[PDB]
């Protein structure tokens, strides 16, 4: 599942 | 993808009540979860962002907590404007998922529906089809089940229904179900029956009529 | 502050392409990290995420609709466009575009939403309704307003003189692509032989007006 643009 | 489960899906309460609803995620979404309130006919409105931060302008009665896979939204004291549908959304993974929503309505004593069945009209009958409708009037709670039977055969796939909004004065719901048949089929059967299952009915109610009688 | 408004066609034919536009003000697509998303809601259903596009132009679509969706942005117009191909009746819903703050923590939410534009997918043409009677100490009677397009229709009883006991239900979009709704009113049995009941139906879209007297 890919992480949101700001998850990092 | 990521499954967000909201519960309870439907909730009954009164002004001044304290309620807490939940949103469960199948995978951890850290704190990236938002809560919205949506009133009928209006777009969603942000209440809580990042799981626990009160959105500027939102009343202090609203609060959120949780992290990872568990989240809650609490309304310290229910107001009239809060009887609406609430949704949670996680923005940690793509796609951004919304929960199925929690429906908060006005609580009142249980009220069984008044049921009536209407045979199709002779005028409609020559247009080539027959619409027979069943009315469930002024009941509470909202959950109700209608089952159509023609000559005791359970009907499926040939009916549609719609429910009204909770009444502002008596807090009840009413439901309308329409069974649609071709005229030919209508003419080759006799008993038309509408069976209603509802909490306020100790046993399902059946309203029926015999075509041409 | 920030406001957004969806625009496009309210009616689309099955198979065709649905093009939606989100116009906004109070922010620009050149502010850092800012996003604009699209969310839809079928009648009486839950919200469904569709897609999102950002300032730097990356975008994401819902996995199930991604060979059918295309999101773009024109920054001199301050608009975002969503294109959905081969629509079908199940795509009938209200479409909302919303704003997502960029990093200044609170990027975790769609903070401002448009009012939404409701789009109906049907292959039918304007068509007035046929009005049928729904007939019989409390009694119920009504009118079945069937096969009309497009919404809406107005129903009153006794030219507005009768209001309490009335329940006009939400219309249902049938498999034929045409609408059907019922309006009922509950009245005293004893009134059935001395009081008259007439439902007044008006479907402006087709200039169709009908007054239907209902009896046992």
């Amino acid at each position: 599942l890919e992480l949101d643009k700001w998850a990092s | 993808a990521l499954q967000l489960t909201q519960s309870p899906s439907s909730l009954s309460a009164s002004v001044g009540d304290r309620i807490t609803i939940t949103c469960r995620a199948s995978q951890g979404v850290t704190s990236a979860l938002a809560w919205y309130r949506q009133k009928p006919g209006s777009p969603p409105q942000l209440l809580i962002y990042d799981a626990s931060s009160l959105e500027s302008g939102v009343p202090s009665r609203f609060s959120g907590s949780g992290s990872g896979t568990e989240f809650t939204l609490t309304i310290s004291t229910l107001r009239p404007e809060d009887f609406a549908t609430y949704y949670c959304q996680q923005l940690h993974f793509y796609p951004h998922t919304f929960g199925g929503g929690t429906r908060v309505d006005v609580r009142r004593t249980v009220a069984a529906p008044s049921v009536f069945i209407f045979p199709p009209s002779d005028e409609q009958l020559k247009s080539g089809t027959a619409s027979v409708v069943c009315l469930l009037n002024n009941f509470y709670p909202r959950e109700a089940k209608v089952q159509w039977k023609v000559d005791n055969a359970l009907q499926s796939g040939n009916s549609q229904e719609s429910v009204t909004e909770q009444d502002s004065k008596d807090s009840t719901y009413s439901l309308s179900s329409t069974l649609t048949l071709s005229k030919a089929d209508y003419e080759k059967h006799k008993v038309y029956e509408c069976e209603v299952t509802h909490q306020g009915l100790s046993s399902p109610v059946t309203k029926s009529f015999n075509r041409g009688e | 502050r920030i406001t957004l408004k969806e625009s496009g066609p309210p009616l689309v034919k099955p198979t065709q392409t649905l093009t939606l536009t989100c116009s906004f003000s109070g922010f620009s697509l050149s502010d850092f990290g800012v996003g604009v998303g699209w969310i839809r809601q079928p009648p009486g259903k839950a919200l469904e995420w569709l897609a999102i596009i950002y300032s730097d132009d990356d975008k994401r679509y819902s996995p199930s609709l991604n060979t059918r969706l295309t999101i773009t942005k024109d920054t001199s117009k301050n608009q975002v466009v969503l294109v959905m191909t081969r629509v079908s009746p199940v795509d009938t819903a209200t479409y909302f575009c919303a704003h997502r703050r960029g990093p200044t923590g609170p990027v975790n939410a769609m903070d401002v939403w448009g009012q939404g534009i409701t789009v109906t997918i049907s292959s039918t043409s304007t068509k007035g309704p046929s009005v049928f009677p729904l007939a019989p100490g409390t009694a119920a009677l009504g009118c079945l307003v069937k096969d009309y397009f497009p919404e809406p229709v107005t129903v009153s009883w006794n030219s507005g003189a009768l209001t309490s006991g009335v329940h006009t239900f939400p219309a249902v979009l049938q498999s034929s692509g045409l609408y059907s709704l019922s309006s009922v009113v509950t009245v005293p049995s004893s009134s059935l032989g001395t009081q008259t009941y007439t439902c007044n139906v008006n479907h402006k879209p087709s200039n169709t007006k009908v007054d239907k007297r209902v009896e046992p």
